[PDB]
């Protein structure tokens, strides 16, 4: 029964649903890349990396998480816009 | 009156023999399959058939393992150098490793490990 | 390249757990190396089967 | 084997083309059908 | 049977869990099969027991693929699609009706489900980190 592409897992989400302000959300769109298309406002983590299903989603979820508060955060190179 | 109602004794109120007895009551119920739906119960109950809705990894559970222990094997680069180029090329080996699909934590551990002894004879 | 975009860029290199320092692509080789992983026994059996008498 | 994988970081039917015919061309195959 | 029937029948055992289920936006079932007569039967047979099911199904049919190969002899595949989308269903409609079609799927009709599960925010996401 072990098909090897069933561990792939696709998270997608909004970004007017996070809550963000302008300088998050600008921040957001340029970690992320290709994965935020500007046309959807849709964000598209893919995760692929671990063996199982459950643990990808988990990684995806925690991706997810790790982004929001480093989006949200402003470091001293952040001031020299 | 019913038989249900009389005289009674009064006497009271309220290994391997267990095995075989146990394999001899189960022959009081032991009959012929009756038709197709039966033969697939009998065979997922025996575990030959596939559990549907199908689950492409059923049997499976990588040891239990978590996440974190795919991605993040950099604990396991504690006792090499920690500035040198074996620190580049450990660090990138084990991000190699992180992005294995196909390896178990256990796996992982042992190949850092031989990286580890085959550094330390040289 | 603007120094704010190298060092967003080795951000997300740390968020998403690709090589944060560029090591060129010439020592990225083992990344790849790592990033992935009987007649005999048809033989017997038919001569087993065929000396015992439910074989041809 | 792993080792030498090591030492190196350091540094569509399996059948003989007749015998496909033969199963392909009685039908053997499953959908491999001739253009 | 026209008088020798069963006296009762014992219905299996569906318990209602406390947990809260799965909700699924779209479950999209694209059957690849080599013989399009299969598929046209498996896409009867899976919409009306979609319908007596209760569930809303939609029906098309992708682009079929040809590989063609030389040995000249040349032989060939063909795969032809149809993609069932069903929408609206919670966590244990989608898994009975998939465990039936997919007890239900014929020869040579190879099966990819999609599921699209949705899910809330993260309580780590609502606010952020003070």
């Amino acid at each position: 029964v072990r098909n090897p592409r069933a561990r792939v897992v696709v998270l997608r989400v909004k970004l007017s649903s996070l809550n963000l302000d302008d300088h998050a959300k600008k921040k957001l769109i340029k970690l992320v890349g290709e994965r935020y298309c500007k046309t959807t406002d849709v964000l598209t983590i893919k995760t692929d990396r671990c063996p199982l299903r459950r643990q990808n989603y988990d990684y995806a979820v925690y991706l997810l998480t790790v982004l929001y508060h480093e989006s949200w955060n402003t470091e001293e190179w952040e001031k020299s816009k | 009156k019913n038989i249900f109602t009389g005289k009674r004794l009064n006497i009271f109120d309220m290994s391997l023999w267990d095995v075989e007895f146990a394999k001899q009551l189960a022959t009081v119920n032991e009959q012929p399959l009756q038709n197709g739906f039966e033969e697939l119960i009998q065979w997922t109950k025996e575990g030959k058939l596939w559990e549907f809705p199908i689950n492409n990894e059923a049997g499976f559970d990588d040891d239990g393992s978590e996440f974190h222990e795919h991605i993040f094997l950099e604990k396991h680069l504690e006792s090499f150098p920690k500035q040198g180029p074996i620190r580049h090329f450990m660090e990138l080996v084990t991000c190699g490793l992180s992005k294995n699909p196909y390896l178990s934590v256990k796996q992982k551990v042992e190949h850092i490990e031989w990286f580890r002894n085959y550094f330390n004879e040289k | 390249l603007s120094e704010y975009a190298f060092r967003m860029s080795r951000l997300s290199a740390r968020l998403f757990g690709e090589v944060t320092r560029p090591t060129n692509s010439k020592s990225m080789k083992v990344v790849k190396l790592f990033s992935e992983l009987n007649h005999h026994t048809y033989a017997e059996l038919m001569q087993t089967l065929r000396f015992l008498g439910l074989y041809r | 084997a792993d080792e030498r994988l090591r030492i190196n970081s350091l540094r569509r039917w399996r059948l003989s083309r007749i015998v496909f015919r033969h199963l392909a061309d009685h039908g053997q195959l499953s959908g491999i059908q001739r253009a | 049977l026209h008088v020798d029937v069963p006296k009762d029948l014992t219905k299996p055992v569906v318990t209602i869990s406390d947990e809260p289920d799965i909700l699924y936006k779209r479950l999209s079932v694209l059957v690849k099969g080599h013989d399009k007569a299969v598929l046209d039967s498996y896409e009867y047979f899976a919409v009306l027991a979609a319908k007596e099911l209760g569930i809303s199904i939609k029906v098309h049919e992708p682009p079929r693929k040809i590989e063609r190969f030389t040995l000249r002899v040349q032989y060939e595949m063909r795969t032809l699609y149809r993609c069932l989308e069903l929408e609206h269903l919670t966590g244990s409609t989608a898994d009975v009706y998939l465990e039936y079609i997919q007890r239900n799927l014929p020869e040579g009709v190879a099966m990819e489900v999609t599921k699209t599960q949705l899910e809330q925010l993260p309580e780590h996401i609502k606010e952020p980190i003070w």
